[PDB]
């Protein structure tokens, strides 16, 4: 319910796309 | 005594006539100390009592410059350290020193008839191993040399490349500064460490606009009747991210060593501390990277050596998620059926009382 | 936790009156590296004419602390090393020709004449200024022969060849539980930190300026390991600080290290390269604002130690040098100089002051709020003395 | 690198 | 011109070793704690059970003993770096004194093998040998590093000389590099 919110507003805040994949990287490594 | 000095003249001459021409315009009481100092000895510690060629100006192993033992026979020059075996600079036999090459050329007479002769009876002899046999008789007409590895290692990592006398470099090296000897001669006082201009730092080159710190979300520009404001803007050498130096809290610009790299990269090298060492390999290009696609998408593990499309594992978006989202909630419940467990055997340990 | 102040005047506290000790030998003046390097002992033998022609040596205690021996110098540093040092000379040289790699002694710090004696004074007056701490016979000892935070224990680096400060400190240790050691060169005080690194005993404070320059050691994370952990302070500034910037870094950090760590002695090393119009520092301070962190150091009321250092320009080195005596001896000199032997380097206005330049200062609020903060978080780990 | 000379 | 096969994980802790004893100036940890000889016996002893036919033994045996022999000959000639060579010269003074001749397959370990095995095949170009012995040198070193491959996670671990302890790997003090590199 919130949580599809807090991807999608890590995902406008981040604002790029390296950025985010980098992101998402660090999540995977955890 | 007529010798010139630091001065440009002998030291008991006044100024020339062009000196002084270029440069002009048109009791006392330490006399005294030998009568105040007075020794101290007062220490813990004062008991303690207390063909007519030259040889080549790099070692022929190393192929570098220093101070080197020369051969006469040959233009050859080697370090002291990097002969077979190393010599000691101080006891060094005089006489005549010859290399390996050398010495085997006048130990066969330069004849090789006798190497004909001399390699059978080798061959003949070491019978137990006969498969080495020839390599074990080549090793001794040979100079010593430094190790590098072959070229056909060096180029299954394209990212890697020789420097300058055969180091390692692995394009976090910034590069050597060229236009830095330009530099030493320089635009007069425009520095390289980039002080007292500031007003094209803040400026995308080719596109237009300001250059906007991630953190605080400004290109503090300033403004030069007042240039106590502006922010010291610098990018990311990767992925061009730009930071205030006062937000990442770096008091420098990386000009020399290596290239600087914004806090927006995972890592390349973690240390678990639980301790364990990398998840991450080597890029091994060359067209021979192949890429796998797991079926199962909430299970894989595989590796810390993802790549996230839309051996190294093909993953996305939503498996991450998920992933994330499964291990914080079954650890959530799992610590917290361990605390439940502790605190009601604790009780049933307190009644027991 | 940084906020800016304005930089009023020193003025001297009436009741810390400090029977200070000087110790000044009449030969180390005359040994010079060589010609054209930017390091002269000469610089010692101008500032104490100044101390003497404006009167203070009815002041004070002055004497000449016999030198170290080789053996006393091997407290710290190796057997070998010390016997390069007391065996080399400029002629000999070529047959040392490995030992001058490996103890870095051949250019940057060269082969001069009577070098081992240069050392032997520098190490025999702090050695001897810290032993006179402790017998209960001083409150401050002045030796600004001293000074030298570049050198290695089995090395040389940065004109320097023997560590007298990390000897001085030994010296102090053997009485004193706690000893702190304050170094507001240009440069970082890597010698001295790298011999107490892992003790608890010694905490080791400098400010420098960081950046590409020498010698790229001593950043904000380097904070000591072992049991002396978080007893090691690094401040790195850049370039064109200013007095009030300084006094308003400087007075909070030390502060807070007295009032957690509770030192039991003092050293503070006062080399002057950090000067405004200097041949290799970059700061913008002036004399006074040079003076003002000796003065704040005095303010504790603890055993003080006071050594040289750096400087390149040898009339700013000599000018601060003597104001900073003079107002630990609890008198502010005149501005007018007397005429002494070297009036002549002290040109075009003859007066006691050192000028700054309007050079750039860089040194943002925000950089130094996260500095600070930084340090005073480690900081807070050190209290049950 | 070092100091200069 | 000869052709040998190595796996991708050896290159990479081939490469490895050259970023270190190269720019992070370490050396090996001397004497190791698993040696060339220590490797080359259990090889063949693991590897002598397998198959059958007293040939297969024959050669395994031969080539093992030449390995040795030639390690023994090459490694201070042709095998290490330029960092490396004070710490050759302080083994040879330290045995030189004992009386005692230096032998570098009881106290080098498994990357100097790998460093040799790597350099093999231009030094057999180098020679005039047949081609069936070529090709014979070439599958029995594909064969060893196909069971070095295997055992690859008891050999090489990653430990961080900085961090704790006992890593293959050691930093090197100023005195050093100034008498090894810069002499
Ligand atoms: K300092
Ligand atoms: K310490
Ligand atoms: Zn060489
Ligand atoms: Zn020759
Ligand atoms: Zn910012
Ligand atoms: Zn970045
Ligand atoms: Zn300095």
């Amino acid at each position: 319910n919130e949580e599809v919110t807090f991807f999608e507003k890590a995902k406008r805040y981040i604002g790029n796309k390296h950025l985010y994949t980098e992101f998402l990287k660090i999540l995977n490594l955890y | 005594d007529s010798k010139v000095s630091v001065t440009g003249l002998p030291l008991n001459k006044g100024p020339s006539e062009k000196i002084k021409r270029e440069s002009l315009w048109n009791d006392l009481k330490t006399f005294l100390t030998e009568n105040m100092t007075e020794e101290s000895n007062i220490r813990s510690t004062i008991g303690w009592n207390g063909i007519d060629f030259e040889n080549e100006d790099f070692c022929s192993a190393c192929n570098q410059s220093g101070s080197f033992l020369c051969c006469d026979t040959c233009p050859k020059s080697f370090h002291f350290l990097c002969l077979d075996p190393p010599i000691d600079p101080n006891n060094l036999p005089k006489g005549d020193w010859h290399c390996n090459e050398c010495k085997f050329k006048i130990f066969i007479n330069n004849s090789m008839a006798t190497l004909k002769k001399i390699e059978s009876n080798f061959i003949k002899q070491n019978n137990n191993v006969k498969i080495f046999a020839k390599l074990l008789f080549n090793i001794d007409s040979h100079n010593p040399k430094q190790f590098q590895l072959p070229n056909y290692i060096k180029e299954t990592f394209p990212a890697v490349k020789t420097g300058s006398r055969g180091q390692y470099s692995d394009e976090n090296d910034k590069i050597p500064l060229t236009d830095r000897q330009l530099f030493n001669t320089s635009y007069g006082q425009s520095i390289t460490k980039l002080d007292s201009y500031n007003p094209d730092t803040h400026i995308d080159s080719n596109s237009g606009k300001f250059l906007i710190c991630y953190k605080c979300n400004q290109t503090r520009l300033g403004s030069w009747s007042h240039p106590e404001n502006s922010r010291l803007i610098m990018t990311c050498d990767y992925c061009q991210t730009p930071w205030h130096l006062d937000c990442v809290p770096r008091a420098s610009f990386k000009n020399l060593g290596s290239k600087w790299k914004c806090p927006l990269h995972s890592p390349t090298k973690v240390y678990k501390k639980i301790y364990k060492v990398w998840k991450k390999q080597r890029l091994i290009n060359k067209k021979n990277q192949l890429y796998y696609e797991p079926l199962q998408k909430i299970g894989y593990q595989n590796n810390g050596n993802i790549q996230i499309i839309p051996k190294i594992t093909q993953i996305d978006e939503n498996s991450i998620k998920y992933d994330f989202f499964d291990k914080i909630y079954k650890s959530k419940m799992v610590q917290k059926r361990k605390l439940f467990q502790f605190q009601e055997s604790l009780i049933d340990k307190l009644v027991s009382n | 936790v940084y906020e800016a102040t304005p930089f009023d005047p020193i003025t001297v506290k009436p009741s810390d009156k400090r029977r200070v000790a000087y110790f000044y030998d009449a030969d180390v003046g005359n040994y010079a590296y060589g010609a054209g390097h930017p390091m002269k002992p000469h610089r010692i033998r101008m500032a104490h004419s100044l101390i003497m022609n404006y009167g203070l040596y009815k002041k004070m205690e002055i004497y000449r602390a016999k030198p170290a021996t080789k053996q006393e110098m091997c407290q710290f540093h190796t057997d070998e090393y010390i016997d390069f040092l007391s065996r080399v000379t400029p002629d000999n040289l070529e047959m040392f020709k490995r030992e001058s790699v490996k103890f870095n002694v051949g250019d940057d710090c060269p082969v001069f004449d009577g070098l081992y004696e240069y050392c032997s004074i520098s190490g025999g007056g702090s050695m001897e200024g810290a032993a006179r701490l402790n017998r209960g016979k001083c409150d401050v000892a002045v030796n600004y022969a001293g000074g030298l935070h570049h050198a290695k224990k089995s090395e040389a680096s940065g004109f320097c060849y023997l560590n007298d400060i990390v000897l001085g400190i030994i010296e102090l240790l053997r009485y004193h539980p706690r000893v702190l050691y304050i170094d507001i060169d240009v440069h970082h005080g890597d010698g001295v930190e790298e011999a107490f690194y892992t003790t608890d005993r010694v905490m080791t404070c400098s400010f420098h300026k960081y950046g590409e320059f020498f010698p790229g050691t001593g950043e904000l994370r380097d904070i000591g390991v072992g049991a002396g952990k978080n007893y090691a302070v690094n401040v790195p500034l850049r370039d064109g600080i200013d007095d009030a910037t300084y006094r308003s870094v400087f007075e909070p950090v030390i502060k807070k290290i007295m009032e957690w760590y509770q030192p039991s002695a003092v050293v503070l090393q006062c080399g002057g390269d950090s000067l405004s119009g200097d041949r290799l520092g970059c700061f913008n301070l002036s004399m006074e604002g040079h003076a003002n962190c000796v003065n704040y150091v005095k303010s504790f009321g603890i055993p003080m130690m006071v050594v040289g250092g750096g400087g390149y320009t040898m009339r700013n080195v000599a000018r601060t040098w003597c104001f900073e005596t003079g107002l630990l001896n609890n008198v502010v000199l005149d501005k007018d100089l007397p005429y002494n032997e070297y009036y002549e380097y002290y040109g075009p206005d003859y007066k006691l002051s050192v000028r700054p330049s309007n050079m750039f200062n860089v040194n943002t609020p925000e950089y130094l709020d996260k500095v600070m903060t930084n340090i005073f978080a480690n900081l807070e780990n050190t209290k049950y003395a | 690198x070092x100091k200069x000379x | 011109k000869i052709s040998l096969q190595i796996p991708i994980k050896l290159k990479s802790v081939l490469v490895d070793d050259w970023e270190y004893v190269t720019k992070d100036k370490k050396i090996c940890r001397l004497p190791a704690d698993v040696t060339v000889e220590m490797v080359l016996n259990k090889y063949e002893h693991e590897v002598s059970q397998e198959l059958e036919s007293p040939g297969s033994q024959s050669q395994l045996s031969e080539y093992c003993a030449g390995l040795k022999l030639y390690f023994d000959k090459c490694l201070g000639n042709m095998l290490l770096y330029r960092l490396e060579r004070l710490q050759y010269d302080e083994l040879l003074k330290k045995s030189s004194k004992d009386q005692k001749p230096l032998v570098p397959i009881r106290i080098y370990g498994a990357i100097h093998l790998l460093r040799l095995i790597s350099v093999l095949p231009e030094l057999i170009s180098s020679t005039t040998m047949d081609l069936q012995s070529c090709q014979l040198l070439i599958k029995q070193t594909e064969d060893f590093l196909v069971w070095l491959l295997m055992h690859v996670d008891e050999y090489f671990n990653d430990k961080d000389p900085n961090r704790s302890d006992d890593a293959l790997y050691v930093n090197t003090s100023s005195q050093y590099e100034g008498v090894a590199l810069g002499m």
